[PDB]
DNA sequence: TACTAAA
């Protein structure tokens, strides 16, 4: 039904609003979580999202993020290389990442050396939070332990460019 | 009765070295009517019968390329003419040798003719050049047999000349022919370019009067890299670092400082969270140690961009200063041929003998005296190209014989031979890690085992650094003060004539004996202004000219094109195309390029009324 | 008057 499903989610840790998971179901017949899940994965955030993110995140009023969350990558860019070299490899890979949730917009740096993460992500990607995560200075500290990355299927908008 | 064979070298020293060679020794030299280039003679066997041989030696390109009279009067006709409706003969280089004169005298009566000049091109040019001098004046051939021989060798040794005196060949008028063809696009591109610029400049600006605008395949790509240098250095745009730093200090007096793994990071906010999970903290604890021992590679055998690019460097000399002082070292009798590519030593190269001459010098005498004690080392197999040996030094030398000029040159030459054959630096690194809180830090030294070739060129020496404290993983440090430092990045410098020719070399714009001649001639036109360090300035005129050359046609800067036309004319020489239809098209190609440039020419002069 | 590139 509308409620399990709804449910699983819940604990799946999906957080999307009533809008968004009408619009997310392809009909009121048989529809499993799983194809909930894809077709939301397909969507774009910032219009299924709900309010889940603490808020005031960017301050230091929040110590830690608890809870697998779900959550968007607009965009990506190399603090350890300078614009015009964005491959030098004079330093160690360092990505922040400017993360939405469709409400409320975080940034995270990358502590530890990440594979799945890479320059080459297109926009729209979404990663799952499962674990505890560090809220330093109003910056999220994203860990290899913590972090999984979804995939994602959303218009892409860059073009590399 | 008894038959002449004449034998013509491109060098004297070649002449002589060949004339031992084959004589065993029984020479007898004596110069001719030039001062410069002398002959010698012997007698040996030839085609089965004893006949005398006699050898001489050219002084380079014995002829060269220009225009007749009328059409080099510059205003007759225009440079459109100069492509298609202006005939072209040979004059004679440096005029004053009378080359021509003295091949026309000596040959009267020599039956055969045996050519010994280099294999590789321009020297098939100069081949044939010396055949169409020599054979209105030889004996014929009383028979029907033949007379004209090319001998062709890879290097001086004994059993390379006794093959190439074995087996002989004959010359090869296409490859001449493709040398012939780039010699005459030369001219035919940078004399009609050349004039238009200097008539149409020149004749509305007043402060470029009574000067020079030149335009040539070589010169204008060279011009183009320190324009694109200018161009990088003027576009930049600096940004702001943040690198953290520390300090530990082990005992008392040694606080040593840290460096950061994440060696920047391009966020005021990220280096404050950095900063703030660190400063709050009094111990750091070890983790690493790595002892790994190293090894710094003795330089190659000495070749003339390295000598130049040295010279330009470190010793402050322009490059045909350079080249010069090394013409006047080489004809002194002191150092052997200025003008290589090889990298790799002969084998039979008399190494212990030649080292042995700087065996007395107060400067070299206790490595020299060493190195011949324990063992040389066998030098680094670098790379050959059936050119002359490396430069290397021949003869002792003290300050009081040279000059403050040559003395300079023949030290680093001296220096660089017996760092060829040194040992290697052996320095052994030491790392340490400490972890101050969640982030990482590391301290590296170097310390020296066995200097080697250190101690002959001390520039290129391992710094002399403290030693790092022993310590083992588990000990624990007290921290002194972490803080940022807000660098910034700093824009290129200008382009340096050692990098310059790195840059040349890897294009092929020019050989050996021309990379001087080029930057120098860049120099002496007001293209480019020398500067500290050795660095090109381009100036107002540089900068407009190269501008105006890539708004109206990018194929006259770009550092390939002098490659690919070379590429085009090598049909010629392995015989797939002739010697017509290569240069006729190579020809009309550039005369749409022409025409599309006077056309066109307002682009350019939009760019110099700024400037002047 | 020059020019170009090369042994
Ligand atoms: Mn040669």
């Amino acid at each position: 039904m509308a409620q399990v499903a709804g449910a699983a989610l819940s604990q799946a840790g999906w957080y999307l609003s009533d809008e968004g998971i009408e619009a997310c179901t392809s009909s009121p017949d048989k529809v499993n979580v799983n194809d909930i899940i894809l077709i939301a994965l397909n969507t774009d955030l910032r219009t299924i999202g709900k309010k889940f993110l603490p808020s005031d995140i960017n301050s230091g009023k929040v110590e830690k993020l608890e809870g697998p969350c779900v959550l968007q990558i607009q965009k990506i860019r190399n603090v350890a290389a300078p614009k015009d070299n964005e491959e030098s490899q004079a330093a160690p890979r360092m990505l922040r990442l400017q993360m939405t949730d469709g409400h409320i917009s975080c940034t995270a740096v990358e502590f530890s050396y990440m594979s799945k993460i890479s320059l080459n992500t297109p926009p729209g990607t979404k990663v799952k939070l499962s674990g505890i995560v560090d809220i330093k200075n109003g910056f999220l500290l994203l860990n290899d332990s913590n972090t999984t990355v979804l995939g994602g299927e959303v218009e892409h908008l860059i073009e590399k460019w | 009765v008894m038959k002449t064979v004449l034998m013509v070298a491109e060098k004297p020293s070649l002449a002589q070295s060949i004339a031992k060679i084959l004589s065993r020794g029984s020479l007898s030299s004596h110069k001719g009517l030039n001062g410069a280039c002398s002959v010698h003679e012997y007698t040996g066997t030839f085609a089965g019968q004893p006949v005398r041989f006699k050898m001489t030696s050219v002084c380079g390109h014995v002829m060269t390329l220009d225009f007749l009279g009328k059409y080099n009067k510059w205003d007759k006709v225009d440079p459109a003419e100069l492509f298609s409706q202006a005939p072209t003969e040979k004059k004679e280089a440096n005029p004053k040798l009378n080359m021509v004169k003295f091949l026309q005298v000596e040959g009267r009566g020599c039956d055969y003719i045996v050519l010994w000049l280099d294999c590789d091109k321009e020297g098939e040019n100069i081949c044939f050049e010396v055949l169409d001098a020599v054979l209105p004046v030889m004996n014929k051939a009383h028979g029907g047999e033949k007379t004209v021989f090319r001998a062709r060798f890879s290097s001086i040794t004994d059993t390379d000349i006794c093959n190439a005196m074995a087996c002989l060949g004959e010359p090869d008028h296409n490859e001449a022919l493709s040398v012939d063809a780039r010699q005459e696009l030369d001219l035919r591109i940078g004399c009609a370019f050349t004039r238009f610029q200097t008539k149409y400049f020149q004749g509305k600006y007043g402060d470029l009067d009574s000067s020079l605008i030149s335009f040539g395949p070589c010169q204008t790509p060279t011009l183009g890299f320190c324009v694109e240098r200018h161009d990088k250095i003027q576009s930049f745009k600096p940004e702001t670092y943040w690198v953290l730093q520390a300090k530990v200090n082990t005992d008392k007096d040694r606080s040593l400082l840290l460096d950061w793994d994440r060696v920047r990071v391009f966020d005021r906010e990220i280096a404050q969270m950095f900063l703030n999970m660190t400063k709050l903290e009094k111990e750091a604890q070890v983790e690493a140690t790595s002892r790994k021992e190293k090894a710094k590679q003795r330089p190659l055998a000495l070749n003339t961009v390295e000598m130049l690019r040295v010279a330009s460097s470190s010793l402050g000399m322009g490059p045909q200063h350079a080249m010069q002082t090394a013409e006047r070292l080489y004809t002194q009798g002191y150092i052997s041929y200025p003008r290589t590519e090889t990298t790799h030593y002969p084998e039979n190269f008399d190494l212990k003998g030649s080292l042995r001459q700087q065996a007395n010098h107060p400067y070299w005498a206790d490595t020299v005296k060493r190195l011949l004690a324990e063992g040389i080392n066998r030098p680094r197999k670098g790379h050959d190209a059936g050119d002359h040996p490396p430069i290397t030094p021949m003869k002792s030398a003290t300050e009081a014989e040279l000059g403050g000029d040559a003395w300079r040159l023949y030290e680093y030459i001296t220096r660089h031979f017996i760092a060829t054959v040194s040992h290697d630096c052996k320095y052994l690194q030491s790392t340490i890690s400490f972890r101050i809180g969640p982030e990482l830090f590391t301290c590296s030294g170097k310390t020296v085992l066995s200097p080697g070739f250190t101690e002959v060129m001390p520039w290129q020496s391992v710094p002399l650094e403290e030693s790092l404290p022993t310590c083992q993983r588990g000990d624990a440090f007290p921290v002194g003060e972490v803080k940022m430092l807000e660098k910034q990045t700093n824009p290129p410098d200008y382009l340096t004539e050692a990098e310059l020719i790195t840059l040349m070399e890897k294009h092929g714009i020019g050989t050996d004996a021309s990379i001087p001649v080029h930057i120098n001639n860049i120099c002496q036109r007001n293209y480019v202004t020398v500067e500290s360090g050795r660095r090109l300035k381009p100036t107002n005129l540089g900068i407009v000219l190269v501008h105006g050359y890539y708004k109206i046609d990018a194929e006259l800067v770009l550092p390939t094109i002098r490659s690919a036309v070379e590429k085009q004319l090598n049909l010629i020489a392995q015989g797939k195309a002739d010697y017509r239809q290569v240069l006729g098209h190579t020809l009309d190609v550039f005369k749409r390029k022409f025409h599309y440039f006077v056309d066109s020419i307002a682009g350019m002069d939009e760019l110099m009324e700024v400037s002047f």
